[PDB]
């Protein structure tokens, strides 16, 4: 770290045998979905005779 | 039968660390440096040993 570097958007201090090139970034999102419901319902009879 | 699907893919080179949250606005004013190299042009080397 003699002659000390730094990054040119100095917020680093790299030692002096190496050099930077910056650039970077990359994300991606994704979700998925699924619901359901069901139902039903009923029968009936009835006779009064006589 | 319901079912979303999201996506999302941002792809960003190079300013501020993006997140998703972040506006349209605050990336370009944090471009002060974080500069990079989006498209270049140069010659053989051999051109350059004269
Ligand atoms: C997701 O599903 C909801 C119902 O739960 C629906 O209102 C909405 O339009 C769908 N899409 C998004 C992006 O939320």
């Amino acid at each position: 770290y003699t002659n000390c570097k730094t990054t040119e958007d100095g917020q680093y201090i790299i030692p002096d045998e190496v050099y930077t090139i910056p650039q970077k970034e990359s994300n991606l999102e994704m979700n998925s979905e699924v619901l359901e419901s069901w139902m039903n319902y009923q029968s009936t009879t009835s006779l009064s005779i006589n | 039968y319901l079912s979303n699907r999201t996506n999302s893919r941002v792809q960003s080179f190079g300013g501020v660390p993006f997140y998703p949250g972040i506006t349209l606005e605050t990336w370009q004013k944090g471009i002060t440096n974080h500069l990079v190299a989006i498209d270049r042009a140069g010659l053989p080397l051999h051109f350059f040993i004269k």
